[PDB]
């Protein structure tokens, strides 16, 4: 009659061991991050 | 009554190993740095 019971708090503590394994990198592999280009600024710096 | 010979001794009350000892004389019977001074824009600034 617990049996019922027992598949519920089960699935309470996996859900939470899923969330806790999950990172953005592995369900997003296409997150943007900051590229910028070479400008005149680093050249200017690099002669000063 | 209880004083001998000058001695006051009056004012006394009368009335494992199991040693015994006598009585009446016991025997065995905050701040982080900013930008100047840390060598930066002191050997820069191309502007």
């Amino acid at each position: 009659q617990l049996l019922p019971l027992q598949k519920a708090v089960r699935g309470h503590v996996l859900q939470f061991e899923w969330h806790q394994n999950s990172l953005l990198t592995n369900t997003h592999p296409n997150f943007l991050s900051k590229i910028r280009n070479i400008n005149v600024q680093d050249a200017l710096l690099t002669n000063q | 009554x209880x004083x001998x010979x000058g001695r006051x001794x009056x004012x006394x009350p009368x009335x494992x190993x199991t040693x015994x000892v006598t009585x009446l004389x016991x025997x065995x019977x905050r701040x982080y740095l900013r930008f100047h001074x840390x060598x930066y824009x002191x050997x820069x600034x191309x502007x």
